[PDB]
């Protein structure tokens, strides 16, 4: 285990692989709550499936960071849990639904 | 003591000096009888306020256009 | 740099240095006020031929930007993930 | 006499000081001048609020160690007993004793600060 | 002619909320002038606090009251912790500009500005 | 003869005034750097007695050292009054002199003499920390041709 | 790469925890930062003795303006308005009409010596190096108006510094 | 091979256009505008209602990872009925890129503070507020940052003068500060420098 993840204020997690297994667990679950063809869910169900599949297949927790790609292993966890509570906003906001309005005319149009 | 509260609140009048006391009555209609405009109002429940030293929200004042009105306020 | 040889080794001492050999004071190792006079050199584009303007026009080269979705599959980032940093074999550790 | 002289001649010096410094020099009062100094802005509140002390204990605990050194002061004189079996273990007793205190007001966090 | 709101749903709610700021403004004219040491009266205190709101008393937008509002609580906020100076609070009372002259003979000697 | 007298306790003052100039430890902008060298050793202000102190109280010069803001102009009006007597203003820079380079700007004063009596006015943006000494030892040679006992002396 | 600037364990060998405690209570350590400054103290210092000695400086230096002439005493500046144009603070004041010979030159040639900057746009704007920004660092004044120079105070700065101008542009104009 | 000319980077730009229309098949309920530049910097266009879900999918989503709010500001296009345009500016550490969130709001309409989602953002709204007078609702403290205490206006709009309408002096008969209205002693010097022809044709307007 390592003695620090070098973060100030990112301890260190005793149970790294069990906490992942936790964690994307749970985005996919709370992704089984999106529609069906909402972007979001088939993005986020792509990526979360695919981290936890490194997870499974590699134990040693220096080489699951070399996999991930994603920082220390505490910096995956802190990711994962973001993505979690993204999912459960996303919900209520449900951005899949059509443009809420058009801009005015020229909006957009640079220069005037 | 309803009799006295009338007595407070009409010593309260009298010093408004916008508020003539000549033509002042416990019936008076602030707008309609003194002249008064909405932020005089709001100095006058200010002052009553004072006066007694209880709260009266701006949902209760805006009804109190009358010193009577504010008389019968008073009570409850 | 006129400092006695005792009061050389007093403050060489003190300070646990050699402060003679990088003295903060400068001396006659800088250089002279009065120098040669260049002759400085030119750029890329001062050429008789072969160098119409119109094929050396920075600014007539930049475009409006790429309208990419008007309101009028694999996940991607924008960009890779960044490469993890490597210890200094200078001095890893100061 | 020798020591009265003395306190008084010092005292009155520094009154003199004070005194040709306060009417020697050229004034000019105004209200601008004479208002309370706090970096430029007016003061918020007054000076004379309470200040919070957060070393309040150990305050009151120097009043109980000065008392101390009060009995700890004649030890010099204390040593000229002929009775010096008696003197070593009372000297040595009051100051252990001391220590105690310190200890314990050490370790119960006394002599932190509170916030 | 549908917008988004920034208080008030309608003009009886603004209404509701700058009489709740008159009253701020009128409680705090004694501390104002006992804090910064105003040579001043109460009354002077209240009768240009009394100006100020007659001054835009014509608007009929709930939000463009909303936002009188607003800016008249920042305004006070800044009183009352004495974030303003002197200088400040008095800037409302003018006393060194002179008095320009409203009629169209005086405005004619002067200058040429209408 | 009083003539005589009064002639040389200027002197003294004079001397003593212009040879203990206490600048207030006050810096608005970039020239408060170049201040900054003319204290440090190339300089060494302090080796002609000019000494900066924090306190107003305390101060006899105050080095108006870089532009003045509308927010801060009555904050520099308070500490300049809250210096005793005699007091001395040197302003440096463009900024101050006059506004220097953001003299049309809506929150800017335009020149600290409006807002605070001015002795000594210091080219630059920013003036080199010698230009700087230049102007305080310009400041001092006024001081030395002051005539207050003179002056007092014929009233 | 990185490097760790602060990241020890510290040795707990007997040795090492004795010389920590003789540090401790010994101040060793506070010694040490005695014996810089005792250093300092028999070194010479950097002081200069101004005004008698100077700071040294570089033929760019950029310091107070002045108006320049031809050889033969005809004025460098033909009133283009270049300089009036770059000028970032609006310091230069400038008109001009056609002088009682045919020649195209300046009437006003004022600049806010409170306004500028002394950024030398003005002299490498100059198409006839008329205006130049000179070695002059030494004009501190008593009153704010001794700082609005007005075409008199410029022409009188060229042919004050005109030696030393013509010289410093000598050294610096071949990196122009 | 052209020293003087700026290089094109193709794959950066390459990269920014899959990242945007990402982006925008993911909000489609907000994002109204994706464009990449010539010198590849990717900015989203998005409906003023949807700050919040928009700069909270960058911050969290694992793809995104907008963990610093590098700027916030405001520009004024008078000629817009929307005056005023946000622009978020934010860094991404994990992907080493960078992305810009623009929307639009009027003198009048609320703009929903993003203090939630970046804390950074609490100082740039009250300068926004205070140079612009765009109001931020639910910001945790919203006065004034920049301005002098009391100070009417907003500078920063197009329609706001260079110098202001007041100025300050120091008055004796009244011992203190105080405020006028602005005089000049010279009056600041409008340049006309557009030359009349066209400099860049790529970017001309139809007629
Ligand atoms: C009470 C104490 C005061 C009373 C005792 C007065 C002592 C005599 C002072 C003479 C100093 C001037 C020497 C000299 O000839 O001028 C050189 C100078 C020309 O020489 P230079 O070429 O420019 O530079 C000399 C060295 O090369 C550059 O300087 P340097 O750094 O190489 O030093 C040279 C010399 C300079 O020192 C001296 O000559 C005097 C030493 C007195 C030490 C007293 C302590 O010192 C030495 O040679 C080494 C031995 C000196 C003793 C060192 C002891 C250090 C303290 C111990 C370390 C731990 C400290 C804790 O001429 C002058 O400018 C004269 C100016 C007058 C100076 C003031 C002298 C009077 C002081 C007040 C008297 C009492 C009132
Ligand atoms: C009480 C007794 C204190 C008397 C001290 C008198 C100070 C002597 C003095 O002025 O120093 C020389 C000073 C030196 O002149 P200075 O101050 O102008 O020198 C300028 C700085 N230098 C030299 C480096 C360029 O002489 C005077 O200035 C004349 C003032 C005489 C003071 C009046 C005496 C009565
Ligand atoms: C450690 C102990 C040290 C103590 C040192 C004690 C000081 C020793 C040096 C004394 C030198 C002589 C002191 C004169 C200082 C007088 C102050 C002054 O300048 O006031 C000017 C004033 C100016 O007087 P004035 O009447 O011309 O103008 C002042 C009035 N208003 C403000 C309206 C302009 O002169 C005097 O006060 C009288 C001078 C008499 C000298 C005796
Ligand atoms: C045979 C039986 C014999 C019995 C007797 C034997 C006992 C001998 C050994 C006893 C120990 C001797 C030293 C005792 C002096 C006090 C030492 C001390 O307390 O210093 C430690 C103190 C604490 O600092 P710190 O390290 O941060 O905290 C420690 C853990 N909390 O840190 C400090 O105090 C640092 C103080 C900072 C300020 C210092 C500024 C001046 C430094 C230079 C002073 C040089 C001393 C010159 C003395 C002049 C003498 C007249
Ligand atoms: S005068 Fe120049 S250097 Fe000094 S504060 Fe102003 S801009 Fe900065
Ligand atoms: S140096 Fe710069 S600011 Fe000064 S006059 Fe020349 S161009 Fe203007
Ligand atoms: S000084 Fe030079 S740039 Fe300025 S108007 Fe004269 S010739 Fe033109």
């Amino acid at each position: 285990l390592k003695k620090t993840t070098g973060l100030v204020g990112l301890a260190v997690c005793e149970t790294p692989h069990e906490r992942l297994k936790i964690l994307y667990t749970k985005i996919l679950d709370v992704l089984g709550h999106i529609p069906k063809n909402a972007a979001y869910r088939k993005y986020t169900e792509q990526i979360t499936n695919e981290k936890l599949s490194m997870v499974k297949a590699e134990p040693d927790v220096k080489k699951l960071e070399e996999r991930l790609q994603g920082g220390q292993i505490e910096e995956v966890i802190l990711q994962a849990e973001n993505e979690l509570s993204l999912a459960r906003k996303m919900i209520q906001w449900k951005p899949w639904e059509p443009l809420v309005e058009e801009p005015p005319a020229s909006q957009w149009k640079w220069p005037i | 003591t309803l009799e006295g509260i009338k007595d407070r609140v009409l010593y309260v009048l009298k010093l408004y000096d916008k508020i003539d006391p000549e033509k002042l009555s416990v019936n008076s209609h602030f707008m309609k009888d003194l002249g008064l405009d909405s932020l005089d109002q709001v100095e006058i429940i200010m002052a009553m306020e004072d006066e007694f030293g209880f709260e009266i929200p701006d949902i209760d004042a805006e009804k109190l256009m009358c010193p009577q009105e504010i008389v019968d306020y008073i009570a409850d | 740099a006129s400092a006695t040889r005792f009061i050389q080794w007093l403050r060489n001492w003190a300070s646990g240095r050699d402060l003679q050999a990088k003295l903060q004071l400068r001396y006659q190792e800088i250089s002279k006020r009065t120098q040669p006079p260049p002759k400085l050199p030119v750029g890329p584009s001062h050429k008789l031929s072969n160098n119409y303007y119109c094929t050396r026009d920075g600014r007539r080269e930049a475009m409006p930007p790429s309208i990419v979705m008007s309101s009028q599959k694999k996940a991607v980032s924008p960009a890779p993930p960044i490469k993890r940093w490597e210890l200094s074999q200078d001095e890893p550790y100061l | 006499m020798n020591l009265m002289l003395a306190l008084l001649t010092n005292f009155t010096l520094a009154t003199l000081l004070v005194i040709i410094a306060f009417w020697l020099p050229q004034l000019n009062v105004y209200s601008e001048k004479t208002s309370p100094y706090e970096c430029g802005f007016d003061p918020m509140g007054s000076a004379r609020l309470p200040f919070s002390m957060k070393f309040f204990l150990v305050a009151i605990t120097f009043l109980l160690f000065d008392l101390e050194i009060a009995l700890l002061l004649p030890l010099p004189w204390a040593s000229q007993t002929a009775n010096l079996n008696t003197m070593l273990t009372m000297a040595l007793f009051l100051i252990i004793l001391l220590a105690v205190s310190l200890a314990y007001e050490w370790t119960q966090k006394g002599l932190e600060w509170t916030e | 002619t549908s917008v988004k709101p920034i208080f008030s749903r309608d003009m009886n709610e603004a209404k509701r909320r700058v009489r709740e700021l008159y009253r701020a403004w009128y409680r705090e004219v004694p501390n104002t002038v006992h804090l910064f040491q105003l040579d001043i009266s109460v009354k002077q205190g209240r009768d240009k606090v009394r100006e100020m709101f007659k001054k835009n008393a014509h608007i009929t937008d709930p939000r463009v009251v909303d936002l009188l509002v607003i800016k008249g609580k920042m305004e006070l906020e800044e009183t009352i912790k004495v974030w303003k100076q002197r200088t400040h609070v008095m800037r409302f009372f003018h006393e060194t500009e002179a008095p320009r002259p409203k009629d169209f003979l005086s405005k004619f000697y002067v200058g040429h500005d209408p | 003869r009083g003539e005589y007298v009064v002639a040389k306790l200027d002197d003294l003052i004079n001397w003593a005034r212009r040879s203990s100039l206490w600048p207030m430890t006050f810096g608005l902008a970039c020239c408060a750097v170049e201040m900054m060298h003319m204290a440090a050793p190339r300089y060494d202000m302090d080796r002609f007695g000019v000494v900066f102190r924090a306190s107003p109280r305390q101060s006899d010069v105050m080095i108006v050292a870089g532009t003045l803001t509308n927010k801060m102009a009555p904050a520099l009006r308070k500490v300049y009054d809250q210096m005793p007597e005699p007091r001395y203003v040197v302003s440096m820079g463009s900024c101050a002199n006059g506004g220097g380079y953001y003299h049309y700007s809506y929150s800017v004063v335009r020149g600290c003499d409006r807002i605070v009596p001015v002795d000594i006015y210091v080219p630059g943006c920013p003036p080199t920390a010698e230009a700087l000494l230049y102007g305080i030892l310009q400041l001092q040679k006024k001081i030395k041709r002051e005539k207050r006992l003179r002056i007092w002396y014929r009233r | 790469t990185y490097k760790y600037v602060n990241l020890r364990e510290p040795s707990m060998d007997m040795k090492s925890v004795t010389d920590r405690a003789a540090q401790t209570l010994l101040w060793t350590e506070l010694i040490r930062g005695l014996g810089m400054t005792l250093s300092y103290l028999f070194r010479e210092p950097a002081t200069i003795n101004y005004p008698f000695e100077k700071g040294p400086l570089s033929p760019r230096f950029r310091g107070e303006h002045a108006l320049r002439r031809y050889p033969s005493g005809e004025e460098r500046c033909i009133a283009c308005k270049l300089c009036e144009a770059v000028c970032p603070a609006q310091a230069i004041t400038i008109e001009a009409e056609p002088r009682a010979d045919g020649s195209r030159r300046t009437t006003r040639y004022d600049i806010d010596m409170t306004k500028c900057i002394y950024c030398g746009f003005c002299q490498e704007a100059c198409p006839v190096d008329a205006i130049v920004e000179g070695p002059n660092f030494e004009f501190s004044t008593e009153t704010h108006e001794e700082l609005l120079y007005n075409k008199e105070k410029l022409l009188n700065n060229g042919d004050k510094w005109e030696a030393e101008i013509a010289a410093n542009i000598q050294a610096d104009y071949l990196y122009r | 091979t052209r020293p003087t000319v700026r290089p094109r980077n193709d794959v950066a730009h390459k990269q920014l256009s899959a990242f945007g229309e990402y982006v925008a098949e993911i909000l489609p309920k907000y994002v109204q505008q994706v464009q990449v530049s010539c010198f590849n910097e990717l900015e989203i266009c998005i409906h003023p209602d949807g700050v919040i879900p928009v700069l909270t999918f960058l911050r969290d989503h694992s793809n995104a990872q907008f963990k610093s709010l590098a700027d916030l500001t405001a520009v004024d296009i008078p000629t817009r009925q929307n005056r005023f345009e946000i622009v978020y500016n934010l860094l991404s550490l994990r992907f080493n890129s960078r992305i810009r969130v623009k929307t639009y709001t009027d003198e009048l309409t609320p703009i929903e503070s993003s203090v939630p989602v970046y804390k950074a953002a609490n100082w740039y709204e009250r300068e926004i507020w205070d140079m612009f007078g765009v109001f931020f609702a639910n910001h945790p403290d919203l006065r004034r940052i920049l301005t002098d205490y009391g100070f009417e206006g907003h500078p920063f709009r197009k329609d706001f003068p260079l110098s202001g309408y007041v100025e300050l002096r120091y008055d004796d008969e009244v011992k203190r500060v105080v405020a006028e209205p602005v005089e000049l002693a010279q009056e600041f010097r409008k340049f006309d420098l557009n030359s009349p022809w066209e400099a860049f044709p790529a970017y001309r307007q139809p007629p």
